[PDB]
């Protein structure tokens, strides 16, 4: 019912290299046709990437810029409003960029801030602007 | 297995059923109850055990009876069908023994028996044993046929059979015990030598030969399990299954690459987006990274737009060098997940020429055994007879196995040098018209009731006839003994002055350069006292090898053996014999083989006798008058010693059935 260990032999495989008297190395050409065209396949795809890693040479650390570690506040200032009101209005409901621009104000204290001020800074006005781009 | 059971095991019998010859003989008792039966078998293997205990003489019923307790010594009347069983057909009171009984003062009835070989030779010390009178007729100028034996000095050298292959119910180990055969066990280690002189390492030589066997475990499954056995119109043979698995296999190597290949590039193509999305992002990085700059310009204190500017830009670069960070994570995985896979690459072929020329020295050794190159054997049931092998060590003779033969023909009427050229059976019986190999124009006449044909099959396939046969033998015959196969394999015998070869090393191998030459030379037998080594031709290369000359053969050996031992050990050979048994036209080969579209059925049309038409119309029915044995004819042990003998002992007990009577079978 099963072959011994390590042979292959298909019931399928075996009347595809019988059917013809060259079938069998017409088979076992058409897998070094398959196998000489993904070695070369390989060959490009090595190169082309070798090329874009010495683009990226350099990392880039020049560009790196230190992190901002001040400390959640509950007072909003009007500084921070202000921030508030533009981070909205270039970011939408990304609570978390928003926070992360005005740098001392935690995710939620921003959600809160959507619901005190929504009538007074008409932030449905500034979200619906948002939307629009 | 001992005792009783060990008997019927000895005697190729199972210890514990009545065979279908058993049921003929002894309908009643085996139609008949279960009880009936297990004494049946037992007086059987018990009379079977006496004479296996003692094979030297005869064994007698009075003996048997003597010795058989109650209650299975009761019924004597069994006892004495048993007994005569077991004579009549060769079980027991067979080859050479001392005869109790004097033979019957006068004969009755009249054999002619063709060829004096083991299966004849057999046959007609059991028809002389029944009191028939033979006369065998042999071509040869020396009885045992294609048991032929060197002999010069003390060189001593088998050109035909060497090996009794395994004790355990053979045969031959009566034959040993009657007959002073010096046996002495094979030592099964072979080094083989690559064509260069180099013996091969333990690491190949275990995995090639590991492969070989799967290999053909695998023809075996194409032909069990899939119904590989008829491509196209035409039967496959072992060598058409052996390409098919090999070029599998093959195929498999590649099917594999192409996965493992395949795995890289789409790897490789991973990392290439990847460092395309990582340049892009380095990019807008850099565009920031200058807005942030000119940005951070305006000074404090600054209005609330521009300071705005400033902390989006700032966090709007670091999130997108977070995401470059997390991208050039990723970029070291799969850089690693890369230098695993090349690492670990399937292999790079399924055999090597120098793994591929090992594998073909496995198939010579196949091809050896079977006389015939694989391409000719059939798939189906070229192993056909495997079921029967023998337990125990194979064993050579030793002062050479003539010596068997040559014994077997002690008593009897044998006109050697006759060539049998015209076989006429008829109604009334028989005339064989042989002729003096020597003076050919001599003529003679032997007239008889039956004649036993142990012609070898070569013969019988020669065209234009060696024999005829009168008239012609049917198509049914005919047809099997074209189907079959008939081989051949040849020896060359080396007789040195020295030993240059390991003596604890009975054989050894040597590795052709090719395929197509791979049967050339390919083993080395040390198996007699004096320092003889004989190397066999098989496959494709025996037949070639008999249109080449005997010192240019001798050549070819000393090469191989020089490169193997060194040139300064090898000496020239003080005598040299080489076999050509397709030329020998008394064999035209060297044994039978199941031929691709042929059975093992076939080995029972040959043994199935001849019944001639009647020689006056409406007539009844004759006598079958010529009769057929040799080891073309036993389907359990073709081309075998052990196998024509037991054909013999078929025959002849056939033959004294139907001219003798059978008082048993009542
Ligand atoms: C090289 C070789 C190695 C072998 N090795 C082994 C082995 O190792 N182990 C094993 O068990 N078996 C072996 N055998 C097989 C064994 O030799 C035979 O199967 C067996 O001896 C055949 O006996 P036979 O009586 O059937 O035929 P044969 O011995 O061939 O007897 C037939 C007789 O008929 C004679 N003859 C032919 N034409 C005529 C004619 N026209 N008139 C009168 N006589 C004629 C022949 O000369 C011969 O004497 C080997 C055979 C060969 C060739
Ligand atoms: C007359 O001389 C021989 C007859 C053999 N008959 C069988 N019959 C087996 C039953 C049918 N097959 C198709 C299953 N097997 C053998 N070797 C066996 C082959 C290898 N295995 C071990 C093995 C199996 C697979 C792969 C590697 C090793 C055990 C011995 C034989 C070896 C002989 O001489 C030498
Ligand atoms: C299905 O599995 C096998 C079946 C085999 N059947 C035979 N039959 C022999 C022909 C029987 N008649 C027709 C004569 N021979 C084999 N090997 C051969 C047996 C051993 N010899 C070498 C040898 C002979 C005698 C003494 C020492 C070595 C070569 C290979 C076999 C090996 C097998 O698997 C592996
Ligand atoms: C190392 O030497 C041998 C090992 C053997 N191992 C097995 N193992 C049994 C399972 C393996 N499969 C592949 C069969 N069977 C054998 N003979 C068999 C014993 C009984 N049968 C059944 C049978 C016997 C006679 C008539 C009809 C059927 C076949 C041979 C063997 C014979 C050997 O030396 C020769
Ligand atoms: C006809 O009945 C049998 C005969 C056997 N004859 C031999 N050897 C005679 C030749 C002597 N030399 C040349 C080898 N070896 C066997 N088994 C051996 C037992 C140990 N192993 C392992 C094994 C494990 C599990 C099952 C079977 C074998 C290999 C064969 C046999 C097993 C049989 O039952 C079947
Ligand atoms: C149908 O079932 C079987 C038949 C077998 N027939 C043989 N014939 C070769 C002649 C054996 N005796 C009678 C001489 N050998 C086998 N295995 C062999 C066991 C191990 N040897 C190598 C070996 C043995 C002893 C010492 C050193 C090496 C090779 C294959 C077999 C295994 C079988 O299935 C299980
Ligand atoms: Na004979």
């Amino acid at each position: 019912r099963k072959p011994p260990k390590g042979m292959f032999l298909s019931q399928e495989d075996v009347e595809a290299v019988s059917a013809n008297a060259t079938a069998a190395t017409t088979v076992l050409r058409q897998l070094d046709m398959e196998l000489v065209s993904v070695k070369r396949q390989i060959q490009n795809i090595k190169q082309t990437n070798s090329a874009l890693k010495e683009k990226l040479d350099g990392g880039i650390e020049p560009y790196r810029l230190p992190e901002v570690i001040q400390k959640c506040n509950a007072r909003w200032t009007t500084e921070e409003q202000l921030l508030a009101v533009q981070a909205i209005r270039k970011y939408g409901r990304d609570f978390q960029a928003i926070s992360d621009v005005i740098g001392n104000k935690s995710v939620v204290q921003v959600k809160n801030f959507f619901v005190n001020y929504r009538r007074r800074f008409n932030i449905d006005e500034v979200l619906q602007e948002w939307e629009a781009e | 297995p001992s005792g009783v059971e060990g008997a019927a095991f000895q005697s190729r019998l199972p210890h514990d059923r009545m065979t279908s010859q058993e049921a003929a003989c002894f309908p009643d008792i085996i139609s008949g109850p279960q009880q009936t039966q297990k004494v049946f078998l037992f007086i059987r293997n018990r009379t079977l055990q006496l004479w296996l205990d003692n094979p030297k003489i005869q064994l007698t019923f009075e003996a048997t009876l003597q010795q058989l307790e109650a209650p299975y010594n009761s019924d004597t009347v069994l006892v004495h069908r048993v007994h005569s069983y077991l004579e009549r057909h060769g079980l027991i009171n067979f080859g050479i023994y001392k005869r109790i009984k004097p033979l019957p003062t006068k004969k009755t009835g009249k054999v002619i028996i063709i060829g004096s070989g083991v299966s004849g030779l057999a046959a007609a010390r059991q028809l002389q044993s029944f009191g028939m009178d033979v006369t065998l007729l042999e071509a040869r100028d020396r009885v045992g046929g294609r048991v032929a034996t060197f002999r010069k000095g003390n060189y001593v050298a088998d050109l035909g059979a060497m090996v009794v292959t395994g004790l355990g119910g053979n045969p031959m180990a009566v034959v040993s015990k009657q007959v002073n055969m010096e046996l002495a066990k094979i030592k099964q280690k072979c080094p083989l030598y690559e064509a260069n002189g180099q013996a091969v390492p333990k690491e190949k030589d275990e995995m090639v030969e590991q492969e070989f066997n799967r290999l053909l475990e695998a023809t075996s499954y194409l032909s069990h399990q899939l119904d590989f056995n008829v491509l196209n119109n035409k039967p496959v043979s072992l060598g058409q299954a052996l390409e098919v698995v090999i070029q599998l296999q093959e195929k498999h190597v590649k099917d594999e690459q192409i996965e493992h290949w395949k795995k890289i590039v789409k790897t490789q193509e991973e990392l290439k987006e990847l460092l395309n999305k990582m340049v892009n992002l380095k990019e807008k990085i850099k565009e920031l990274h200058q807005q942030y700059k000119e940005a951070s310009e305006v000074k404090p204190p600054r209005d609330i737009t521009a300071e705005f500017l400033v902390k989006s830009k700032h966090r709007d670069l670091t999130a997108l060098c977070k995401e470059y960070d997390e991208l050039a994570e990723t970029q070291g995985k799969l850089e690693e997940k890369l230098q695993e896979l090349e690492a670990n690459p399937p292999s790079d072929v399924y055999l090597s020429s120098r793994d591929r020329q090992i594998l073909d020295w496995h198939f010579a050794n196949l091809e050896f055994a079977n006389a015939t190159p694989l391409s000719t054997l059939s798939l189906k049931h070229w192993d056909q007879d495997d079921d029967f092998e023998f337990t125990g060590s194979h064993l050579t003779v030793r002062n050479g196995y003539s010596c068997v033969p040559v014994a077997l023909a002690e008593g009897l009427d044998i006109k050697l040098n006759t060539a049998v050229r015209q076989v006429r059976y008829t109604a009334s019986g028989c005339e064989v018209i042989a002729v003096n190999t020597r003076s050919t124009s001599q003529t003679f006449i032997y007239k008889c009731d039956a004649v036993l044909c142990t012609l070898p099959l070569g013969v019988l396939k020669q065209q234009p006839p060696a024999v005829q046969f009168v008239p012609p033998l049917p198509e049914w015959k005919t047809s099997a003994v074209q189907r079959m196969g008939f081989g051949n394999l040849n020896k060359v015998v080396l007789c040195f002055d020295r030993v240059f070869w390991d003596p604890s090393v009975n054989l050894f191998g040597h590795v052709g350069s090719t395929t197509a030459s791979r049967g050339e030379l390919f083993l080395f037998w040390n198996l007699y006292k004096a320092p003889i080594l004989l190397a066999l031709v098989a496959g494709e290369a025996a037949g070639i090898m008999e249109n080449i000359s005997d010192d240019v053969i001798v050549g070819r050996c000393l090469a191989i053996l020089k490169g193997i031992f060194g040139s300064s050990a090898v000496p020239q050979p003080k005598e040299t014999v080489v076999s050509r048994w397709r030329a020998d036209p008394w064999a035209r080969g060297s044994y039978s083989y199941v031929a691709a579209g042929s059975s093992g059925n076939d080995y029972d049309l040959m043994a199935q006798p001849i019944t001639p038409g009647p020689s006056i119309p409406g007539a009844p029915q004759p006598i079958p008058r010529l009769f057929f044995a040799g080891e073309h004819t036993i389907r359990n042990y073709p081309a075998t010693v052990h196998g024509a003998l037991l054909s013999g002992l078929r025959e002849a007990g056939r033959i004294a059935d139907q001219f003798l009577g059978a008082m048993y079978t009542l």
